[PDB]
């Protein structure tokens, strides 16, 4: 709520408040969220044309293709893109596993 | 590409492992292309026997099965 | 001079022209869109990307105009 009033004239429309976006921003430190404020408000001046400075979708477009500023190291293996009803059986193993690593 | 029998086993503890690493990532470099591994015998001995010591032939099987199959693999146009 | 009556257009004359100069000025450059400097004088042309193909430099292209487009809007959010 400070940073969107500070970088600039411009606010999150009566769509959404500001607790719901705190939810979406899981572990981002504070330079993170002055990266992602200022990519946010680029996403939305002249990615899309549109003579507004308000945003509901954008977020959803554009924080899964962000990396956290602290966050890069050895990949993630986010490509392999394997889901769980391809696996099937397992029930034994995949239940222990997702209990404790998921849950 | 060429793999001249045990060429990959090395001098130090883990220069090996790097060899074999370099191999495959040099050659995951061009997409189209082969590994010969020539008398498999002498870098991927039966894992854990008794009647043999070092352990680093151990370790660099362990090594292949990791990186020739692993996870997160695509362009399998390496054979 | 006493032809101060008119000075849309006029003429130098080395006989009468001398070299005098002031600081650095600024302006802006020609639009490529525009105009093919390159082109016109034979120099090694920069590749003509064509942003509807190539994905990546409509990124660049994008951003680097938006920073041009914000000089009316006058804020510090160049990156």
């Amino acid at each position: 709520e400070y940073f969107f009033s500070k970088n600039q004239i411009m606010k999150l429309n009566r769509d959404l408040q500001f607790s719901d976006l705190s939810l979406e921003t899981e572990g981002f430190s504070p330079l993170d969220l002055e990266i992602f404020t200022e990519k946010i408000f680029y996403d939305l001046q002249l990615e899309r044309d549109c003579d507004n400075v308000v945003t509901r979708e954008l977020f959803s477009k554009s924080l899964s293709a962000f990396t956290p500023s602290a966050l890069r190291g050895v990949k993630l293996t986010k490509e392999t893109n394997i889901k769980w009803g391809d696996i099937g059986a397992l029930a034994n193993a995949k239940d222990v596993l997702l209990e404790t690593l998921e849950w | 590409f060429s793999v001249k029998g045990p060429e990959l086993l090395n001098m130090y503890i883990g220069e090996s492992e790097a060899n074999v690493r370099r191999v495959f990532q040099k050659a995951r470099e061009a997409k189209p292309c082969v590994i010969f591994f020539d008398q498999i015998d002498s870098v991927a001995p039966k894992r854990g026997n008794q009647g043999d010591s070092g352990g680093v032939m151990d370790r660099i099987v362990s090594q292949l099965l990791a990186e020739l199959d692993g996870m997160s693999t695509d362009a399998d146009g390496v054979f | 001079d006493c032809f101060s009556k008119d000075n849309s257009h006029f003429i130098i004359d080395p006989n009468r022209t001398k070299l005098i100069t002031t600081n650095i000025t600024n302006r802006r450059p020609l639009p490529l869109s525009r105009s093919n400097l390159q082109r016109y004088y034979g120099f090694a042309e920069t590749f003509y990307y064509d942003l509807h193909i190539f994905p990546y430099v409509r990124q660049l292209v994008n951003i680097l105009e938006t920073s041009f487009n914000c000089s009316q809007r006058g804020i510090t959010l160049n990156a």
